[PDB]
RNA sequence: AUGAACGAGGAAUUCCCAGUAAGUGCGGGUCAUAAGCUUGCGUUGAUUAAGUCCCUGCCCUUUGUACACACCGCCUCGCU
RNA sequence: UAACAGGUCUGUGAUGCCCUGUCCGGGGCUGCACGCGCGCUACACUGACUGGCUCAGCG
RNA sequence: GAAACCAAAGUCUUUGGGUUCCGGGGGGAGUAUGGUUGCAAAGCUGAAACUUAAAGGAAUUGACGGAAGGGCACCACCAGG
């Protein structure tokens, strides 16, 4: 899909809040409209493109311009490569790589100022989902934890070529700097356990044998480190059940929990020596 | 290659009309790729032969390398004292140059040759695809290639265009004097990127019933209606 | 053009107070 | 007789290109204003450049 | 009196299965004089094959299933 | 008797239509940069020169 | 019976054996709202404003660039001269 409308591109550039000294990381450069516009509007434009022929097209289009030296092209898959420093990110992203890449943008260091993202309507609405919405998912709670998100403007697909399947949308994202003091591996593991079945209660979510296996591993690690003598008649599931009733989340379901409830649950589980890693 | 022995090379240098016309499509081909003026570029000459197109390229200040398979073409090109360099080889096996090498490519009457299977090991489509992929390899990114031909039918055209669009080249072809016969040339230019009542009266006609004659006043507003 | 009988087309399933 | 031959071979080339197009989309991704009505030939036009015809590749 | 090119000829294809191709000469028509076209004639006399629809051209049978047309989906932005 | 899709012949319709060259002298009848096709000659040693010998047919 | 077809989908303008549920052009829309059941997922009930000239069922059909099966031909091919 190649974005061809100039005025929607201008709206993205304007509401991205560019500066003349900013470094811009661009994903999905397309045919070279917004690339050369960023080159006119930024100090350095880092365009990431896997296909070498698209790189050749972009390099030909920026050739002969005074802004040719300000463009740096990263050839390769953006998911595996190490992203350099940038002040502002802009991206025309495919659906298939949409979700982990955002997490990469959540885990990129050092912190940037802003990122403007093109998404599908399904992904964009799941991204900004409030608790109680049917589109609430792990992406919603994780991105509302680590960052602040705003759904900006609903984009028609006649601006692209070829026009995609579902409608298009624009998302403005910025990480919270400093981030909240929550271990993101721990948070993501706990949320991964709780969203195995989202309409099922946390008690029955923690009755699962795989959950018992992983928590047995982590509790054995904790007892090995801190020299805690495990009783023979110990039941990890009984422990989890009585802590979950001690917290008040036994009868609550995972689709109706906000960030604060998961924070309380993780605080209780970590205070009881249960870790998810 | 065995056409161009000493005899046919001596014929080729001794042909006023052929030299004049090769100069003409050499000039048109050099005009057709938009290389910048006052910038001496680096070009690949394909079907150089005696180097007539190469001589035209050297006349305009550009530097070029010729590629051919006939020894007598390259021998007579040396005998004509050309300025560029020559290489003895076939495009179908691949052009042996690094990526990012040639600022432009000019092929003169050398691309209709690979469209037929002459040996049992040979294959026209795969040889043409290898030729186009090697062109896409050795050309610098953002360059242009002009390829001159006289297609005898559209089978050669469809094979050449499929193998060109399958190797990553973008562009098209332009025909000089398409309606003419003596001046018609093919240049494949590639680069690395009231009606209602009328219908109702017809409906009543197909239903076979009597209808009024169809005249000027068929659909016409009589007067304003209040 | 009108497709023939050999062309596979499946039949659709139809499913204040007065004061 | 030869005029019809020219017309049919031009039509054959055009239809062969138009049938080349769909597999080119699947497996992968003309001088009408320059006609001379009085006789066969090619007459210059003032608004447009020297006669040509561009059919882009897909 | 002189011995130019001509060193077996790169990519359209022409004709052909027995006294045939090819080599080789000889007649008729056109003709106050050409030798160059077409018709035949005789002499020496070969290679491959008794096959095919791969291409071309022609004649059949079926079909409007395949592609295309058609179905449906997807189908420009920016202030007051 | 008959028949003229072969026709012929200075006759009849103010019959329908379209308009209001000979002899004489000389030159030229592919003159040639060429693309488009048929032919002849050879591109040598299974050959060229010279001399001798010995076989036809349609007309 | 509109026809596909039905021994019932018959005994029906020559219109009445008994009785139950249920439709009233296409959408809006199984939506909003209220009630009610459910641990939850959801289930049952269920509009209007407005908008439109159609929506839908059954069957018979010429031509149609083409497509496939065969056959023939040294003015087509294989091997050759």
């Amino acid at each position: 899909h190649i974005l061809k409308n100039p005025l929607i591109i201008n709206s993205i550039i304007d509401k991205a809040a560019l500066r003349p000294t900013d470094v811009v990381l661009e994903v999905g450069p397309g045919t070279g409209n917004m690339t050369v516009k960023l080159l006119e509007k930024a100090k350095k434009v880092v365009a990431c493109e896997l296909d070498p022929r698209l790189v050749a097209e972009l390099h030909k289009r920026v050739q002969g311009t005074p802004v040719a030296s300000k463009l740096q092209v990263l050839v390769g898959d953006v998911l595996k490569t190490d992203l350099p420093f940038f002040d502002t990110c802009v991206a025309n992203l495919p659906y298939q790589i949409s979700s982990p890449f955002v997490f990469k943008l959540l885990l990129h260091r050092p912190f940037f100022r802003c990122a403007i993202l093109m998404f599908q309507r399904e992904f964009a609405l799941r991204l900004v989902a409030k608790p109680g919405d049917k589109l609430y998912c792990r992406l919603s709670i994780n991105t509302q934890l680590l960052a602040r998100v705003d759904h900006l403007m609903k984009v028609g697909k006649n601006n692209f070529r070829p026009p995609p399947k579902v409608e298009s949308s624009v998302v403005r994202i910025e990480p919270k700097n400093p981030p909240p003091p929550i271990n993101f591996q721990e948070w993501d593991g706990l949320v991964r356990i709780t969203f195995v079945r989202k309409n099922k209660t946390l008690s029955a979510a923690f009755k699962s044998s795989a959950v018992q296996q992983l928590l047995e591993k982590n509790y054995r690690i904790h007892c090995s480190v801190h020299n805690i003598i495990i009783p023979e008649d110990f039941s990890i599931a009984d422990k989890i059940q009585q802590i979950l009733t001690s917290t008040g989340f036994s009868d609550k379901r995972a689709r109706s929990m906000d960030i604060d409830d998961f924070i309380r649950l993780l605080h209780g589980f970590n205070a009881e020596g249960i870790h998810f890693s | 290659e065995l056409f161009y022995d000493e005899t046919e090379a001596r014929k080729y240098v001794r042909n006023s009309r052929m030299i004049d016309i090769q100069t003409r499509m050499a000039g048109r081909a050099l005009e057709l790729l938009y290389l910048p003026e006052n910038k001496p570029c680096y070009l690949l000459d394909i079907g150089c032969g005696t180097g007539l197109s190469g001589s035209y390229l050297s006349d305009e200040g550009h530097y070029w390398v010729g590629l051919d398979i006939s020894p007598a073409m390259l021998d007579e090109a040396v005998d004509r004292e050309i300025e560029g360099d020559l290489l003895l080889g076939d495009m179908g096996q691949g052009i042996p140059f690094k990526p990012g090498t040639f600022d432009g490519c000019i092929s003169i009457s050398a691309v209709q040759w690979l469209c037929n299977a002459n040996k049992k090991s040979e294959n026209p489509a795969k040889r043409l695809y290898c030729f186009f992929a090697s062109l896409f390899s050795v050309l610098v990114r953002g360059s242009r290639a002009v390829l001159q031909l006289y297609p005898e039918n559209s089978e050669q055209l469809e094979l050449i265009t499929t193998q060109a669009t399958k190797a990553g080249f973008s562009g098209g072809m332009v025909v000089d004097y398409p309606n003419s016969a003596k001046a018609k040339k093919f240049y494949l230019c590639l680069f690395s990127g009231r009606a209602w009542v009328l219908e109702k009266k017809e409906r009543h006609r197909r239903q076979g019933r009597e209808v009024r004659p169809d005249t000027q006043y068929t659909g016409r507003k009589r007067k304003p209606r209040f | 053009h009108r497709p023939g009988p050999l062309k596979q087309q499946n039949k659709a399933h139809k499913g204040l107070s007065r004061v | 007789r030869n005029k019809k031959h020219q017309k049919l071979k031009h039509q054959k080339e055009a239809e062969e290109e138009e049938l080349e197009i769909p597999p080119q989309y699947q497996a992968g991704g003309p001088g009408a204003e320059y006609k001379a009505k009085k006789a066969k030939g090619d007459v210059k036009k003032k608004g447009r450049p020297d006669p040509y015809a561009y059919i882009p590749l897909n």
